[PDB]
């Protein structure tokens, strides 16, 4: 019953996570995390 | 140097991370060898 959410009209800095982030497992496909703050994304869907 | 248990992936060429960008970094065409082993019995102490 995985939960799904749609996000739009906001700013998506990723460094803000690293203040207290704890992610042992990280993976990206089709994009470089470095360029994350230098791109725009039409559809943002988050599953948890 | 000494690193944390989760940071094994960080000390490697080409990827991102706090330790690479801020503390210890390698070139994109690094040549050499990297060894990492636990030393909990060695470095840790009572009370932290």
């Amino acid at each position: 019953a995985w939960n799904r959410k749609r996000i739009s009209n906001c700013v998506a800095d990723y460094s803000v996570l690293y203040n207290s982030a704890s992610f042992s497992t990280f993976k990206c496909y089709g994009v470089s995390p470095t360029k994350l703050n230098d791109l725009c994304f039409t559809n943002v869907y988050a599953d948890s | 140097f000494v690193i944390r248990g989760d940071e094994v992936r960080q000390i490697a060429p080409g990827q991102t991370g706090k330790i690479a960008d801020y503390n210890y970094k390698l070139p994109d065409d690094f040549t050499g060898c990297v060894i990492a082993w636990n030393s909990n019995n060695l470095d840790s102490k009572v009370g932290g």
